[PDB]
RNA sequence: GUUACGGCGGUCCAUAGCGGCAGGGAAACGCCCGGUCCCAUCCCGAACCCGGAAGCUAAGCCUGCCAGCGCCGAUGAUACUACCCAUCCGGGUGGAAAAGUAGGACACCGCCGAACAC
């Protein structure tokens, strides 16, 4: 007994707009966003051991969901590298927290980014999976942002069943991703 | 979601400080991260937190040398 | 093409074996086998001196009317089985033709060329593959390079063909290489 | 000089000298080969001789194609050393050759100075070999 | 002209569940007085067989589809629950008294195990 | 001025001991083998060392089961 | 018995695979809706698990087509070889490859269940 903004909104006006676009034969063959990933390489694990920590509790704050840190499954010894050395943590949405994660990065912090004339068309891949990247985490009022020690970025990318970038652009726009129009 | 609990859950009214387009809806966000003026904008009561900006009020894709001066400028 | 498709007298083999084809080549006949869509892969004997004359005439690929047992019969000449240095002919396939036919064959090039004097020519290739029909295949595929300059890569789909003879092999083929010509201190950094 | 720039294993045993070729029998690239008829070792300074040998009998223009590489050494030891005591270090490098084999390979208009030439190297090497055109 | 890219997750299921069947299958055995009670699952309905597969033969059978057994209303759970009641049945008619389980490929528990657990109780020695 | 080359590792009688068609007891021992080179199949068993041996009397067969050189056992008849 | 059905298996395991074309959804195989209950994520009801049947055969799957990417593959000859003859060379009786060729092949078989029927 509940429904998210974005949510609805896919049910109601997207999947129509699609269909009117591209006049699919099958709905099944309708575009959908599966989940959304989050991700933080620290890098400097051999110099910062509990800059990790820090990250985790950042996306904690930011997701509500506590991360997964995934390890160095080989030894690269030019960075200081080595097995099992944590570098990064990542994170994994899916469902009603996706599209509320959705609604809030479009409606508080994208729209406090400084400057942003606009998300490139052109972070895509093969079908239509938008991935980008943020250099600091100084713009989410989920965080505390008193409290940071040091700028950790984070890299974004966005995941769909579209079978191509036309087809992903669209979607996103009609879902409300600041693109650069052109 | 499990145990090796995560952050708290519970709703959200974005309340737009910049022209009153505001916002309302569940959320991961909560004692976590809330703000006060439980107001009921639906059938419940539930948190609020001020929106400083947004979409409507940041100018955006979404939101809103020269000769023929010089010898303007100089006459 | 108003081939004559040379005859030949063929009589099948009682003994099919190592010793046996040894008295024949020694003899001076060669053995030979006969197949294809005829079902009944036939052992034979032909007589060498013959065979070349036939070879030598009209090419390696060159269709037969043979006589076997008194009755005749229509063949191609699939593959050879040759020596190396003795350079004889040890054995030889026979693919049987249905007039009216079409049979892949591999035929050879043929450079007739006399070019500029800074030119030099490199046969990449020999042997093309085709498709033609049964009593019309060539034997020489000639090819001119006259006029030209250096670099002239003849593609494969550059020959001109008879009517009805289609080009099997891929187009990418350098069957020519016109080279820009060596230096004499070239061919002294060549394989050192 | 033709040397490997490396090989795995540096002291292999003599190659055999039996048997007859089974490939390298037909002429590939070229016009006018050469084929041997025997068994023998042939080392990298006979084969350096007889391309230089062809060169500066066309002098000009024309290419020459080596159908073989030294890439099986074999193993002197030192002077005056009693038998024993291992086994000597690679110093020259040798292909193996059997009878049908092809060598070399020119390109040259004129068969006057094209077999010329190929006699030529012949008499730089160990072997009776003879001479070869691309046709059957 | 729309065409896909890549894997659907109802290829992958299908796929994973006859690769850990057949890894299980390594230790499961057949044989006529000993036979394996194999399970084939679905959303809605359920299949089970016994197998001897010493010549890949089969002695008995039942599923969810047979009106008599929808004569159940309960949930899932109590189909499952009669279809092992009738599979003993019928088992120790066609002269089976022990058997193994092979879980097909599926997990234990849920609706697999609480028909195997009728089963264990009405008789079946597993 | 050393050959320091020399050594060896003396042998372990590897290989097949109860070829096709004869007859073993049980626990007897078909094949010594480091890897799977053969694999079990019916009335055979496993060792540690990747041994195999019978675990049922009988005779032999060396036949495959999906690409993979086996060894069975199959039931003598008695008299 | 039977159809473009499902499931469990087998072949000394690609003659069975990959890719392209068309085509099917009665009961079933499915995908899908949602996390109330068992149960679960090194975070995520994505997976596993649970509760149902709004929707679609688009995909999976099954059916036919394409010998194209791969595979299979002979006869005969050759290499090699056991034995014997033979003053070096070479040869005879028997055995017999690899490659290549002709070709084959868009699998076959078994059991239970359904649906269908006398």
């Amino acid at each position: 007994k509940a429904l998210p903004r974005l949510k609805q909104r896919y049910r109601e006006e997207i999947r129509e707009a699609l269909q009117q676009e591209f006049n699919y034969a099958n709905v099944m063959q309708i575009p959908g966003v599966v989940k959304v990933v989050v991700n933080m390489g620290v890098g400097d694990a051999a110099r910062d051991a509990k800059l990790i920590n820090g990250a985790i509790n950042d996306l904690a704050l930011i997701t509500g969901q506590k991360p997964e840190v995934r390890r160095a499954r080989k030894s690269i010894a030019q960075f200081k590298l080595r097995e099992g050395m944590p570098i990064g943590a990542r994170v994994t949405l899916r469902g009603d927290r996706m599209w509320e994660f959705l609604d809030r990065l479009i409606s508080i912090a994208l729209p406090r980014i400084r400057d942003f004339r606009g998300l490139s068309p052109k972070q895509f891949d093969g079908t239509g999976n938008y991935t980008f990247g943020l250099n600091e985490q100084s713009m989410f009022h989920e965080i505390d942002v008193d409290s940071i020690d040091r700028p950790r970025g984070m890299d974004i990318t966005v995941v769909t069943t579209a079978t191509n970038d036309a087809e992903g652009r669209a979607l996103l726009r009609a879902l409300g991703f600041p693109f650069k129009e052109n | 979601m499990k145990p090796g609990i995560h952050p708290d859950y519970h709703p959200v009214v974005f309340q737009d400080a910049a022209t009153g387009a505001q916002f309302l809806t569940r959320s991961t966000a909560t004692s976590t991260r809330t703000i006060e003026w439980p107001t009921p904008s639906g059938p419940k009561t539930y948190p609020l937190i001020v929106v400083d900006v947004t979409s409507d009020s940041h100018p955006f894709w979404t939101g809103s040398g020269q000769v023929e001066k010089f010898r303007r400028r100089y006459g | 093409t108003a081939n004559i498709p040379n005859k030949l007298t063929a009589n099948v083999r009682t003994r099919t074996g190592k010793g046996a084809s040894r008295q024949a080549r020694r003899d001076g006949k060669v053995p030979a086998v006969l197949y294809g869509h005829g079902t009944d892969p036939q052992h034979l004997e032909l007589n060498a001196r013959d065979f070349a004359a036939v070879l030598r005439s009209h090419g390696t690929n060159a269709i037969l009317t043979l006589d076997i047992e008194g009755t005749e019969q229509l063949a191609l000449t699939k593959a050879l089985d040759v020596h190396p240095i003795r350079r004889n002919i040890q054995h030889a396939d026979l693919l049987v033709v249905q007039r009216g036919e079409k049979v892949t064959v591999e035929v050879t090039v043929l450079v007739e060329g006399d070019a500029t004097p800074g030119t030099l020519v490199t046969q990449d290739a020999n042997t093309i593959e085709i498709e033609a029909e049964a009593l019309s295949i060539p034997e020489q595929l000639t090819v001119s390079v006259e006029g030209v300059e250096a670099g002239t890569q003849i593609t494969a789909g550059q020959i001109s063909l008879p009517e009805g003879v289609n080009l099997i092999s891929d187009p990418e083929l350098l069957v020519v290489n016109v080279v820009e010509a060596p230096s004499a201190e070239a061919l002294e950094e060549e394989g050192a | 000089m033709l040397i490997p720039r490396k090989v795995k294993h540096r002291k292999q045993h003599h190659p055999e000298q039996r048997g007859i070729a089974s490939g390298g029998t037909s002429v590939s690239f070229g016009d006018y080969g050469i084929q041997a008829l025997e068994h023998a070792y042939i080392t990298n300074r006979q084969i350096e001789s007889a391309r230089i040998a062809i060169n500066r009998h066309i002098k000009r223009g024309g290419k020459v194609w080596i159908n073989i590489f030294p890439d099986r050494p074999l193993t002197k030891k030192p002077a005056e050393t009693r038998m024993g005591s291992g086994k000597g270090s690679p110093e020259w490098w040798v292909a193996n050759v059997k009878p049908g084999r092809v060598l070399f390979e020119l390109s040259y208009p004129d068969e006057k100075t094209a077999r010329d030439a190929l006699t030529r190297a012949i008499h730089k090497l160990p072997i009776k070999a003879r001479i070869v055109t691309r046709e059957e | 002209a729309h065409k896909p890219v890549g894997q659907n997750i109802s290829e992958v299921r299908r796929n994973a569940r006859l690769r850990r069947h057949a890894r299980l299958r390594k230790k499961v055995a057949g044989t006529a007085e000993v036979p394996r009670l194999v399970v084939n699952r679905s959303a809605r309905h359920i299949h089970v067989q016994l197998v001897n597969d010493l010549n890949g033969t089969t002695l008995a059978a039942a599923s969810s589809i047979e009106a008599d057994v929808r004569a159940i209303d309960g949930d899932k759970k109590a189909h499952s629950v009669r279809v092992g009641q009738l599979i003993a049945e019928r088992a120790k008619a066609a002269g089976v008294e022990t058997v193994v389980f092979d879980r097909g490929g599926y997990t234990y528990g849920g609706r697999i195990a609480a028909l195997a657990d009728a089963a264990r109780e009405a008789g079946l020695k597993f | 001025s050393s050959s320091r080359n020399g050594r060896d590792s003396a042998a372990q009688r590897l290989g097949v001991k109860r070829f096709g068609g004869q007859v073993v007891k049980a626990g007897e021992i078909l094949v010594r083998q480091r890897g799977t080179h053969f694999h079990p199949g019916v009335n055979v068993g496993r060792g540690g060392d990747d041994t195999l041996f019978a675990l049922a009397p009988g005779a032999v067969e060396f036949g495959a089961k999906r690409g993979r050189k086996t060894v069975n056992i199959v039931p003598v008849a008695r008299p």
